[PDB]
C-alpha cells in the first residue's frame, strides 16, 4: 500500500501486522526532472531476496554460483528514512547519501547449517544516473563502503577486544613465558577493522509527479562480514524494491 | 658480587640457572588444577634455557618492578611500580583515558646475564610483551612440542601426596569412629 | 565432485540414496542441488 | 509376494513411488528417476 | 582437545563394577533356585 | 567424538530407570 | 502369563572356564597388533 | 563469593555431591512426614488427629500397604521396609556432607576443578565459540578483580580504573 | 589493533589528539565542552589543525575558544575503531 | 604412530568375555551349593 | 604406551595357566 493510505492508519492498527518493514508502492508512471538543490527527503531500501557466493558442482565441475539462503533475524533487514542531496554535475543525477537509517545487521543461513552474518547498508554512496528527469527507466548504480560489523567496544568471548579488553588470551598463561610468546595466537589476539566496498544498481519504475515519489527495483552486491579479521569474509547478492520521495 | 666490585651483566651472569628456575611460578605446586593430568612437562614444556633478567626502566632512569602475580590469583594485570610502591605503568584493559599507558610513559628493558644478557629494548609492544613474561617469576625457554604442552599449569608430586593423604585420613577418620563405635556395641550390634 | 559419499567411508548412506533418499533436513542434497523443507523422509527422518 | 508386486510395480516404476537411482555408464550425471519396466531379453541384463 | 585416556577411565568404570554387581545378582538368584527344588539343579 | 560416549551414558542410565520400574521386585505381605 | 515349563538351567566346568579364558586371551594377543597397526 | 570467585567452586563435582545429598535429605524428610500424616488409621473420632496416639502403643499408626501402593501408583517405585526406609534418611544427608567436605580439602590445596581446558583452547584459537562456561569464566575475573583490592588490604593492591576489567557502558 | 600508536593523545595526557579522542576529553580545557567539543567531534577527518576553523557553521566565538588551546590540540591519522566512537565513547 | 581406537577394543574385547564367563562359573558354582544342603542357603 | 597393553595381556595369559594348573578340579574315580 502506498504511504497515503498508511498514513490514515493508526500505530495500534499497524504494531505486529508486519508492515512496517514493508515499502509504499508508487503509482501514475510520470516524469519528475528535479529541480537543482533538491533532496530524497524519504528512501526505503527493502531486500526482497538473499544469496551468497558458493562453490556447487552441477555435472562434475564446481564453479562461483549465488546460492539463496534463508534470513534468520525475524523482520529487521529493511533500511528507511535515507536522505540524501540530488545534484547535477554534466546533467546526471547523483544521490549522494548524506544520513539515516542505512545500515541493518542481518543475518542469513547457507545450505549446510552455514550461518552468515553481514551488515546490510548504504553508506557513502554516489549514484550517477543517465539523465536527469526520474521518469519511467531510469537507472542510478553507484558504490558504497560497508564498515565493520564489530565496533571498537566489542568483546571476544575471552574478553579481547580492540579499543577495550584484554590484549593476549589470559586463560593459557604457558603460551607466555616463552621468547616467542603468543605467536599462533597473533592472528585472534590482533583485531583489525577494515571497510569493505559494496555496489549497488537502482532502476527506477512507475514514477508519481503528484505526490513527488518514486519506486523501483534494486540489485546490490555487498562484501559480508569478517570477525575482525580472523575469518574471510563472504561475498553477498541482495535484491528487492526501493521507494523515495523527492523535495524541490 | 656487585659490592666485590663487578659489571652488572656479570654480576647476574654468575647467578646459576637452577636458582633462578627455583624463582618460577610454573614450580608452584599451590597453582594447578584438580583435573590437570599428568606432569609439568606437559603444562609448560620442557625448560631449555634462562632468558636472563629484565630490568625496567622509564624516562626518568628509574628502575620499575612488575607486581607479581599471587598464588590465588589465575588472571592478575600488567602493573609497573617504582622502589616505593607506586603506580608507574600498566597495560590498560580501556584504553580510552588512560594515564598509565606503556607508552604514554616511555618504558626500556634492558636483560643481563642470560640469553639476552647485554640486549636492550626500547619497541613498545616488545616491552609489552616481556612485562608480560616477566609478570610471573623469571623467564625461561620452553619446549611446548615435545608432549603437546597446552597452556595451563600443573601440580608438583608434593601437592599431589599432599591432597591423597590429607584425603586419605580424613575418610579413615570416620573408619575408625565407625569400628570403634562396633566394637564397644558388640552385643547389642544386632538389635536393641 | 572429488569428496562423494563413498570417498568418505559411509556404508548406510548409499542404501538410503539408492531407493531415492536425497534431501536432508540441513538444507543440502546429496545430488548437489538445494532442498527447502524437505519432508519427513529425509535422512534424518529415516533414522528417527 | 504380495510386498514385492507392490514395490516393484508403484515404488520403482514410479506410479506411485519415486523410483531408484539411474546413472551415465560413467557415473557423471546420476539421479532418481522411475524406471520403466523391460519385458524382453535385455530385461535380464545386470546393468538394465 | 580432549584426553585420550579419559575414554578408557570412563569406560571401565562404568562397565567392570556394572558386571560385577550383575554377577552378584545372578548368583544371589541361581543360589535362591538351587536350594528350592524344582526344573533347575 | 565424546558426544557419542554422552548420548551412550545418558541413554544407558535412562535405560536403567526404565527396567528399576517395569521390571522391580514385586513386594508381597 | 504363567510358569513356562521350559525353563532350564545353565552349567559351566572350570575347565570350560579355563578353556574360555585362555581363549579369549589369546585371541586379545593375536589380534592387538593388528588393531593397533 | 571469594570461594566462588577464586576457586570456581560451584564446578567443583564434590560441591555437586554434597548439594545433591542436602536437597535430597529435604526431599526426604518433607515426603516422609507428608506420606506418613496423610496416611493414618482411623483411631480416633475428633477431627485433630494428634490426640489420637499414645507413646506406649504397640501397633503402628499409618498403612504401610497403602502409601508403599500410592507412591508405587504415582512415581513408579516406593518403600517397602521401615528399616530401609529411615537407614537412606540417615544416609543421604551424611555422605552429601563428605564429599563436600572431600572437596574442601582438594581446595585447600588449590587443587580446584576451576577450568576445561580443550574448551578454553577451543574458545582461545576461535573468538565465535561461546558457551555459559566462558560467561561463568569471565564473572569469576571480574569479581576476582574487583575484590580483591579490599578483600586483601594486607597486600597493598592499587589498581587504576583503566586496569579493572569492565563490559560496555555500564 | 593490539596497541594503539596514539594512547596519550586519546585524553590521558595533556595533547589531545582532534581525530580520534572522545568528547569528554575535551573537558580540561574551560568552555569547550558543550557546543564547540561537539561540532570537532561531529564532523569529518582533519589533516591539520587548520582544518577545524573550516568546519561549516563553527560560530566566531567558537573559533576564538578553539585558537586559545590551539597549542594542546593535535592531528593525527584516524582510527575506524576510535572515530566511530568520538560522540559516545562508552564509559560514564 | 598407533589407533588411538585400539585401546578400547582390544580392552573391551580382553574384559567383557571374561567377566561373562566368569559369571557363569559363579553362577553355575552358586546353584550347586545351593542344590546342597548345608551352611550355604 | 602399548608396550604396556601388550606386556599386560602376556602376563595376563601366563597367570591363566598359572590357575588352571595348581587350582584344577580334582577328577575323581
Ligand atoms: C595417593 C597416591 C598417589 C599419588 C599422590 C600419585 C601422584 C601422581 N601420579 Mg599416580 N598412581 C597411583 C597413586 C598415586 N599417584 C596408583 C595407585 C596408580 C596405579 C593405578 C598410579 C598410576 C599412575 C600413572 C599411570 C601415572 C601417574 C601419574 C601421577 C602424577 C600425576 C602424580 C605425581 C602420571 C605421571 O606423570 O607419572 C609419570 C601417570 O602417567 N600415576
Ligand atoms: C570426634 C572425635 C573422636 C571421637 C568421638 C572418638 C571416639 C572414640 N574413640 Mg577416638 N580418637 C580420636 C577422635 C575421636 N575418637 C583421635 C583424633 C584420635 C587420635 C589420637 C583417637 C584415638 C583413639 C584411640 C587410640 C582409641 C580411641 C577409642 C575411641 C572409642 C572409645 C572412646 C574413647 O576412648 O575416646 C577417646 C577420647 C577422646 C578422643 C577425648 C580426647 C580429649 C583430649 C584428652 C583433650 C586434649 C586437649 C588438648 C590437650 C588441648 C591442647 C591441644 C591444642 C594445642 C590444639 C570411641 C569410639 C578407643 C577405642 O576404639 O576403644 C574401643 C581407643 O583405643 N580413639
Ligand atoms: C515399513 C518398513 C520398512 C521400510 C519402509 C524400510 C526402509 C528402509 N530400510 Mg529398513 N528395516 C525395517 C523396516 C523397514 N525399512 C525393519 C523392520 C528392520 C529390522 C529387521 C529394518 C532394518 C534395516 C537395516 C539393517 C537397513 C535398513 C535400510 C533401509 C533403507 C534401504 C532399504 C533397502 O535397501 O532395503 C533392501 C532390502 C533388501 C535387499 C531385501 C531383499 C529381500 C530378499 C531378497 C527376499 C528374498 C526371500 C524372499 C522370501 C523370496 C520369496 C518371495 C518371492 C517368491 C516373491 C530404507 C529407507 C538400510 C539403510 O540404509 O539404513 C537406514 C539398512 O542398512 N533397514
Ligand atoms: C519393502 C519395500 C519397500 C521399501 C524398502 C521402501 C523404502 C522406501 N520408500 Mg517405499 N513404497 C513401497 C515399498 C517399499 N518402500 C510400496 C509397495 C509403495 C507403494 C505404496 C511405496 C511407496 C512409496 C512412496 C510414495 C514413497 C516411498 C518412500 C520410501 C523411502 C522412505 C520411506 C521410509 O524410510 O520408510 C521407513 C519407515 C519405517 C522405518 C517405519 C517406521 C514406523 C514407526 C512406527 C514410525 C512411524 C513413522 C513416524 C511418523 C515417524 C516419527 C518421527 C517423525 C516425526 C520425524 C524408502 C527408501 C518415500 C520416499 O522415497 O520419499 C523420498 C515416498 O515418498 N515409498
Ligand atoms: C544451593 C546450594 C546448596 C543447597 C548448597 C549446599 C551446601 N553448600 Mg554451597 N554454595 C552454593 C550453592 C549451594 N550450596 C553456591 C552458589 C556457592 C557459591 C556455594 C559455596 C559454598 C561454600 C564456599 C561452601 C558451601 C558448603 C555447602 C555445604 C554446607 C555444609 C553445611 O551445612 O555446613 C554447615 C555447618 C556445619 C554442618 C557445622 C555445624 C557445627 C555445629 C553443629 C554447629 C552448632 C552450633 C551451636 C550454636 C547455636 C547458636 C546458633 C544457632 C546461633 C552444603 C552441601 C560448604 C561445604 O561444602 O563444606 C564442606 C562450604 O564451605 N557452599
Ligand atoms: C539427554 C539428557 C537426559 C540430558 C540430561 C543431562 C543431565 C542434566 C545430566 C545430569 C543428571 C545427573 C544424574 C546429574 C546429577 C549427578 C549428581 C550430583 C549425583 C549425586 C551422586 C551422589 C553419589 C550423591 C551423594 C548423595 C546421595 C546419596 C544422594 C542421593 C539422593 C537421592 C537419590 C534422594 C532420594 C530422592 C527421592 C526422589 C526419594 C523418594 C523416596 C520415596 C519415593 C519415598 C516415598 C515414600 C515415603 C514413605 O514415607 C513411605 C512410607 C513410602 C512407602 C514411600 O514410598
Ligand atoms: C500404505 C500407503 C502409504 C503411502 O503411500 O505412503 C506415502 C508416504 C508419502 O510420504 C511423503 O513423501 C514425500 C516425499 O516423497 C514427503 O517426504 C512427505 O513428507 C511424506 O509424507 O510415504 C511413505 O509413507 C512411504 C511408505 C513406504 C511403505
Ligand atoms: C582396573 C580399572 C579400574 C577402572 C576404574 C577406573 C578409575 C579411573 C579413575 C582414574 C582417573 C584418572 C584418569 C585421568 C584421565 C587421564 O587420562 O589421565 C592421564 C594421566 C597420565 O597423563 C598422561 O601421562 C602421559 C605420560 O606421562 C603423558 O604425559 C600424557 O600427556 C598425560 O596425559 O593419568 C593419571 O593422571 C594417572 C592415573 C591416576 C593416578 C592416580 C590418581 C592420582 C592420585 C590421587 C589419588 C588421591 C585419591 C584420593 C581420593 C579420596
Ligand atoms: C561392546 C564391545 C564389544 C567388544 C568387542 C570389540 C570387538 C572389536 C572388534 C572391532 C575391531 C575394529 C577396531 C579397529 C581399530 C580402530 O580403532 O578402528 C577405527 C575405525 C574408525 O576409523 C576412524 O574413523 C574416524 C572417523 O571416520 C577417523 O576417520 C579416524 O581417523 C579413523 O581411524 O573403526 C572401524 O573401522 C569401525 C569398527 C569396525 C567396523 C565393523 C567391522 C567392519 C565390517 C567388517 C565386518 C566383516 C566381519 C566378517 C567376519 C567374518
Ligand atoms: C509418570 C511417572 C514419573 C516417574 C517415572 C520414573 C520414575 C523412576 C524413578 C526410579 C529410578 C530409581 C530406582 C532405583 C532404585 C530402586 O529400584 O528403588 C527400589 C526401592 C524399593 O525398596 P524397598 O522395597 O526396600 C528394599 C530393601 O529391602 C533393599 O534391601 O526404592 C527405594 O529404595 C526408594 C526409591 C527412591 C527412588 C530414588 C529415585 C532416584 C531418582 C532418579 C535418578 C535419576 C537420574 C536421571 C539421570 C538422567
Ligand atoms: C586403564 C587406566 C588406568 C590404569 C589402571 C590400572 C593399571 C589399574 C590396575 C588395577 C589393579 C591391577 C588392581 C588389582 C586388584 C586385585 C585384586 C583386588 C586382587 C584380589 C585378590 C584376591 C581376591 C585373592 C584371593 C585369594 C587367592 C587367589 C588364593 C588364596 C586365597 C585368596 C582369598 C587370598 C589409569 C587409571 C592409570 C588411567 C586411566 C585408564
Amino acid at each position: 500500500l502506498t504511504k497515503s493510505q498508511i498514513n490514515e492508519l493508526s500505530y495500534l492498527q499497524v504494531k505486529g501486522t508486519g508492515l512496517a518493514n514493508r515499502c509504499a508502492e508508487v503509482v501514475g508512471e510520470d516524469s519528475i526532472k528535479p529541480k537543482p538543490g533538491a533532496k530524497l527527503v524519504d528512501m526505503c531500501i527493502e531486500p526482497k531476496a538473499w544469496a551468497v557466493e558458493e562453490e556447487v558442482g552441477k555435472a562434475g565441475k564446481t564453479e562461483k554460483k549465488f546460492v539463496n539462503s534463508k534470513v534468520m533475524t525475524r523482520q529487521t533487514y529493511t533500511l528507511d528514512a535515507i536522505e540524501g542531496p540530488i545534484t547535477v554535475d554534466g546533467g546526471k543525477i547523483t544521490f549522494s547519501e548524506k544520513e539515516g537509517i542505512d545500515y541493518a545487521a542481518t543475518t542469513v543461513q547457507l545450505p549446510g547449517g552455514e550461518r552468515v552474518p553481514f551488515l546490510f547498508t548504504v553508506k557513502d554512496l554516489v549514484a550517477k544516473g543517465n539523465g536527469d528527469t526520474f521518469k519511467p527507466g531510469f537507472q542510478m548504480g553507484g558504490d558504497f563502503n560497508t564498515p565493520s560489523y564489530r565496533t571498537g567496544l566489542f568483546l571476544d568471548p575471552k574478553g579481547r577486544g580492540g579499543t577495550t579488553g584484554y590484549d593476549m588470551a589470559v586463560a593459557l598463561p604457558a603460551l607466555q613465558l616463552g621468547e616467542e610468546g603468543d605467536a599462533e595466537l597473533f592472528g585472534e589476539n590482533n583485531k583489525v577493522f577494515d571497510i569493505t566496498q559494496g555496489r549497488i544498481e537502482m532502476e527506477v519504475n512507475k514514477v508519481n509527479a503528484e505526490d513527488s515519489e518514486i519506486g523501483g527495483v534494486f540489485v546490490a552486491t555487498q562484501l559480508s562480514d569478517t570477525d575482525m579479521g580472523s575469518k574471510t569474509p563472504k561475498k553477498v547478492l541482495t535484491k528487492g524494491i526501493f521507494y523515495a520521495k523527492v523535495e524541490q | 658480587s656487585v659490592s666485590e666490585g663487578l659489571s652488572e651483566s656479570q654480576a647476574w651472569s654468575r647467578i646459576p640457572d637452577k636458582l633462578a628456575f627455583y624463582d618460577y611460578i610454573g614450580n608452584n605446586p599451590a597453582k594447578g588444577g584438580l583435573f590437570r593430568a599428568g606432569p609439568m612437562n606437559k603444562g609448560d614444556g620442557i625448560a631449555e634455557a634462562w632468558l636472563g633478567h629484565p630490568i625496567f626502566r622509564d624516562k626518568e632512569g628509574r628502575e620499575l618492578t612488575v607486581r607479581r602475580m599471587p598464588a590465588f590469583f589465575e588472571t592478575f594485570p600488567v602493573i609497573l611500580v617504582d622502589k616505593d610502591g607506586i603506580i608507574r605503568a600498566d597495560i590498560p584493559f580501556r584504553r580510552a583515558e588512560s594515564k598509565y599507558s606503556i607508552e604514554q610513559v616511555g618504558v626500556t628493558v634492558d636483560f643481563y646475564g642470560g640469553k639476552l644478557n647485554g640486549q636492550t629494548f626500547k619497541d613498545a609492544p616488545t616491552v609489552k610483551k616481556f612485562a608480560r613474561k616477566a609478570q610471573l617469576g623469571e623467564v625461561f625457554e620452553f619446549d611446548r612440542t615435545s608432549l603437546e604442552s597446552d597452556g595451563v599449569f600443573r601440580s608438583s608430586p608434593r601437592g599431589w601426596y599432599t591432597y591423597g593423604h590429607a584425603n586419605f585420613a580424613l575418610l579413615f577418620f570416620f573408619g575408625h569412629l565407625w569400628h570403634g563405635g562396633r566394637t564397644i556395641f558388640r552385643d547389642v550390634f544386632t538389635g536393641i | 565432485v572429488l569428496n562423494p559419499m563413498w570417498r568418505q567411508g559411509m556404508f548406510v548412506m548409499p542404501f538410503m540414496t539408492r531407493l531415492g533418499i536425497t534431501d536432508s533436513w540441513g538444507g543440502w542434497s546429496i545430488t548437489g542441488e538445494s532442498v527447502s523443507n524437505p519432508g519427513i523422509w529425509s535422512f534424518e527422518g529415516v533414522a528417527l | 509376494g504380495l510386498l514385492c508386486f507392490g514395490f516393484g510395480a508403484f515404488h520403482v516404476t514410479g506410479l506411485f513411488g519415486p523410483g531408484i537411482w539411474v546413472s551415465d555408464a560413467y557415473g557423471i550425471t546420476g539421479k532418481v528417476q522411475p524406471v520403466a519396466p523391460a519385458w524382453g531379453a535385455d530385461g535380464f541384463n545386470p546393468f538394465n | 582437545e580432549v584426553q585420550f585416556g579419559a575414554y578408557l577411565a570412563v569406560l571401565l568404570g562404568t562397565f567392570l563394577p556394572a558386571l560385577f554387581l550383575v554377577n552378584l545378582f545372578i548368583q544371589t538368584e541361581a543360589r535362591k533356585a538351587g536350594k528350592a527344588g524344582g526344573q533347575d539343579s | 567424538m565424546e558426544a557419542l560416549v554422552y548420548t551412550f551414558l545418558l541413554i544407558g542410565t535412562l535405560m536403567v530407570i526404565f527396567f528399576a520400574v517395569f521390571f522391580r521386585e514385586t513386594p508381597r505381605i | 502369563t504363567g510358569p513356562n515349563p521350559n525353563k532350564q538351567a545353565v552349567e559351566l566346568n572350570r575347565t570350560s572356564l579355563y578353556w574360555g579364558l585362555l581363549l579369549i586371551f589369546v585371541l586379545a594377543v593375536l589380534f592387538s597388533s593388528y588393531f593397533f597397526n | 563469593l571469594f570461594l566462588q570467585g577464586f576457586h570456581n567452586w560451584t564446578l567443583n563435582p564434590f560441591h555437586m555431591m554434597g548439594v545433591a545429598g542436602i536437597l535430597g535429605g529435604a526431599l526426604l524428610c518433607a515426603i516422609h512426614g507428608a506420606t506418613v500424616e496423610n496416611t493414618l488409621f482411623e483411631d480416633g473420632d475428633a477431627a485433630n488427629t494428634f490426640r489420637a496416639f499414645t507413646p506406649t502403643q504397640s501397633e503402628e499408626t499409618y498403612s504401610m500397604v497403602t502409601a508403599n501402593r500410592f507412591w508405587s501408583q504415582i512415581f513408579g517405585v516406593a518403600f517397602s521396609n521401615k528399616r530401609w526406609l529411615h537407614f537412606f534418611m540417615l544416609f543421604v544427608p551424611v555422605t552429601g556432607l563428605w564429599t563436600s567436605s572431600i572437596g574442601i580439602v582438594g581446595l585447600a590445596l588449590n587443587l580446584r576443578a576451576y577450568d576445561f581446558v580443550s574448551q578454553e583452547l577451543r574458545a582461545a584459537e576461535d573468538p565465535e565459540f561461546e558457551t555459559f562456561y566462558t560467561k561463568n569464566h569471565l564473572l569469576d575475573e571480574g569479581i576476582r578483580a574487583w575484590m580483591a583490592a579490599q578483600d586483601q588490604p594486607h597486600e597493598n593492591f592499587v589498581f587504576p580504573e583503566e586496569v579493572l576489567p569492565r563490559g560496555n557502558a555500564l | 589493533v593490539i596497541d594503539y600508536e596514539n594512547i596519550g593523545y586519546l585524553g590521558g595526557s595533556s595533547i589531545v589528539d582532534i581525530n580520534n579522542a572522545n568528547i569528554r576529553a575535551y573537558l580540561k580545557m574551560p568552555g569547550m565542552y558543550p557546543t564547540v567539543a561537539g561540532k570537532i567531534v561531529s564532523h569529518g577527518p582533519y589533516s591539520g589543525v587548520s582544518d577545524l576553523y573550516k568546519i561549516p557553521g563553527l560560530s566566531s566565538a567558537e573559533a576564538d575558544v578553539i585558537k586559545k588551546y590551539e597549542s594542546r590540540l593535535t592531528a593525527k591519522t584516524p582510527s575506524p575503531d576510535y572515530v566511530i566512537d568520538r560522540i559516545n565513547n562508552g564509559l560514564y
